[PDB]
């Protein structure tokens, strides 16, 4: 999803679902790191 | 635990209906020997609603006289006794489909089924503690009634009436309700939702299919709060626009055309 | 004439269901049945991974799943699967290491033991 | 953004690295034999109806059963949705020669099911009607247009020879008072009145999710 933690927490999403939710956060940090240098 | 406060509410809520007397304009009591082969648009016009109290004679029912279900054919259901409205008729597990399809041919498009959950009565007053006439059956349901603090911790499925049926034990009676459109712009009010689909009754387990008073009842309010400018007032109503078949010979229920098989 | 259910449910599922479903004798594969649909890692995608890493180098994902998973894969699951292949839970020193297939078991096997003797051995993987 | 962003970076570390351990931990019971809810003698299908050979599974049914099904419980997507037409067209004359169809139905659908047990063969016979309850005990009331729909019908249509050893007469309950347990989800009771009805049978389910898989069930789906 976003940067919203609770929607990726979700207890009906599945571990490899909510794992990759985490990876595409991580993608989105660290793009957001990118644009800042 | 059960909740049957709240599921059997009703039998502390409604009261029956004051029977109108026949020389009064509230009721139109007409008398036919056959009902099924009586030109019923002589007697109502212009319905809303046809409640056929239809006590049917299958192989469930042991021994008992009703209706065949193959003269409901030969019913009569022009337009010009019903244009637009609804139609019940008492269903058996057995001539369900059949119905529907006499209903198919007269234009009565399948809308609804009532259900009634049937509480056996011997199992709930042995749930309490641990041929019968009405006015005896009635008095153990007012005591079921008033004693339902302490049928509470019994479990509801030991107090469902589940009797002698070849496949499945009946637990259930069946008002199949089927609307005729008619002409267009000719609209029914309805008023949506405001019963539901499903009731618990207390009954006794002879004749489940006889449904006693004070659940008649809960069907006439039904019906009546389905289609409300159905109810006859007087003074700017012409003409009755409920009828019933196959009513109760001592009970006229106001606003209906009593229609009695003699 | 009673009817063997555990024998005829085998041989039904060995007949008309999925090499996905049953397994090779006609056992019900649980490993699907708890996962989500469309989730499930197939033994040939096993395989595919063990090939990927033999093909390609571990940590270009684009390329395996563009190679041999046919674009149909996850990336996030590949690099997963390859933490378990590997034993390792933090692939990162292992960034493109292109180890085949015969010799992956023996890295799987040095990580567990390095798992055993740090005492970070939580349910197969080196926890490092 | 700024300075908690990264703080958030850390998180998004701390989480990624406990739940990959968890999902680790679940595989690593995938790797040491962890049984699923569904039963050891389950039968699933993952195919659309439309497009599934029928006529490969009457033959392995033959071949390992030598008797067609004895009862065939569905519960189709009306109008994925599958039309009237494509529900009817499936061959169930062919899926059983004796005994019962336990076809779910809406309201909206009620009337052409009970075509659908006429043009299958079979006659109509029975119906069981699940009255959903709350969680505390009570009707759970719907939402619908002439009255407030709390029941959910399944009309149970018969074919042929049913005094044999097996389907029991005069068995369980024509009601379930049982709970909403999910979206379109049956309940669990007309499976046990099922096994009241026909005692180590063999059985159908043509539209079946993964939580209608039973013993001794063939059951037919797209997401099984
Ligand atoms: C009414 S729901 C059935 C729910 C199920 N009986 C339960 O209690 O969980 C319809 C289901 O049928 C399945 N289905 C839908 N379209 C299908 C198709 N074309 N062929 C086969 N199965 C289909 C899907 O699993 C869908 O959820």
């Amino acid at each position: 999803q976003y940067m919203t933690l609770e929607d990726i927490e979700n207890e009906k999403f599945t571990n490899l679902e909510i794992l990759t939710h985490l990876y595409n956060l991580k993608a989105e940090i660290v793009r957001r790191l990118a644009e800042q240098g | 635990d059960n909740q049957l406060s709240l599921l059997l509410k009703w039998r502390n809520d409604k009261i029956p209906l004051k029977s109108a007397s026949e020389t009064d304009n509230k009721c139109k009591v007409v008398n036919v020997k056959n009902i099924f082969k009586s030109d019923l648009s002589k007697y109502g016009a212009n319905l809303q609603a046809l409640f056929i109290n239809a006590l049917w004679k299958v192989k469930s029912r042991k021994e008992k006289e009703g209706l065949n279900i193959n003269d409901l054919s030969n019913l009569k259901i022009p337009l010009s006794l019903m244009k637009n409205g609804i139609l019940f008729i008492w269903s058996e597990k057995e001539i369900l489909g059949q119905i529907v399809e006499i209903m198919e041919q007269k234009g009565f498009t399948y809308i609804e089924n009532f259900s009634i959950m049937f509480l056996g009565l011997n199992k709930c007053l042995q749930s309490i503690n641990h041929e019968k006439s009405i006015e005896q059956v009635t008095q153990e349901k007012k005591f079921v009634m008033n004693n339902l603090d302490i049928l509470k911790s019994t479990d509801i499925n030991n107090l469902f009436l589940r009797n002698n049926y070849p496949y499945f034990k009946k637990t259930r009676h069946t008002l199949l309700m089927f609307r005729r459109i008619g002409d267009k712009n000719q609209k029914l009010e309805l008023r949506h939702q405001r019963t539901s689909d499903v009731v618990f009754e207390v009954t006794d387990e002879q004749d489940p299919s006889k449904v006693d008073t004070m659940m008649k009842e809960y069907v006439y309010q039904m019906i009546e709060t389905l289609l409300p400018k159905a109810q006859f007032i007087p003074g700017v109503d012409k003409h009755l626009k409920m009828m019933e078949l196959f009513a109760s010979t001592d009970n006229y229920r106001p606003g209906w055309i009593s229609v009695i098989e003699k | 004439q009673p009817l063997d259910f555990t024998q005829y449910a085998k041989n039904m599922r060995k007949d008309l269901s999925n090499q996905d479903i049953c397994l090779e004798d006609g056992a019900l594969n649980h490993s699907y049945f708890l996962t989500k649909k469309g989730q499930y890692w197939t033994p040939l995608n096993q395989k595919a991974l063990q090939r990927g890493i033999e093909l390609f180098g571990v940590g270009n994902w684009k390329e395996i799943n563009y190679d041999e998973f046919s674009g149909k894969a996850n990336i996030v699951e590949l690099e997963l699967r390859t933490c378990m292949i590997l034993g390792i839970n933090d692939i990162t020193e292992y960034y493109g290491k292109k180890i085949s297939e015969e010799e992956q078991e023996e890295i799987k096997k040095s990580n567990i033991a390095k798992g055993k003797k740090e005492n970070k051995l939580k349910d197969n993987i080196y926890q490092k | 953004s700024k300075k908690g962003l990264q703080g958030l970076l850390q998180d998004i570390e701390k989480r990624i690295l406990h739940y990959k351990q968890l999902f680790f931990k679940e595989q690593n019971e995938i790797a040491n034999g962890k049984r699923s809810m569904v039963p050891d003698n389950s039968i699933p299908i993952c195919s659309d109806v439309t497009k599934l050979n029928f006529q490969a599974l009457i033959d392995a049914q033959m071949r390992h059963a030598g008797k067609m099904f004895d009862v065939i419980m569905m519960d189709p997507p009306w109008q994925d949705s599958l039309s009237d037409e494509k529900i009817q067209n499936m061959p169930i004359q062919s899926l059983q020669q004796d005994g019962f169809i336990f076809v779910w139905a809406i309201n909206a659908k009620y009337r052409v099911t009970i075509k659908m047990i006429e043009n299958w063969g079979y006659k109509l016979v029975d119906e069981i009607t699940w009255v959903k309850k709350t969680v505390n005990g009570k009707i759970a009331k719907g939402h619908g247009f002439y009255l407030q729909h709390a029941k959910e019908s399944c009309l149970i249509g018969v074919k042929g020879d049913v005094d044999n050893g097996r389907f029991k007469k005069n068995i369980a309950s024509d009601v379930i008072f049982s709970e909403r347990r999910g979206q379109s989800q049956k309940p669990e009771e007309i499976y046990q009145y099922i096994n009241q009805l026909c005692p180590n049978g063999n059985y159908l389910e043509i539209f079946a999710r993964r939580n209608n898989l039973h013993d001794n069930w063939v059951s037919i789906g797209n997401e099984l």
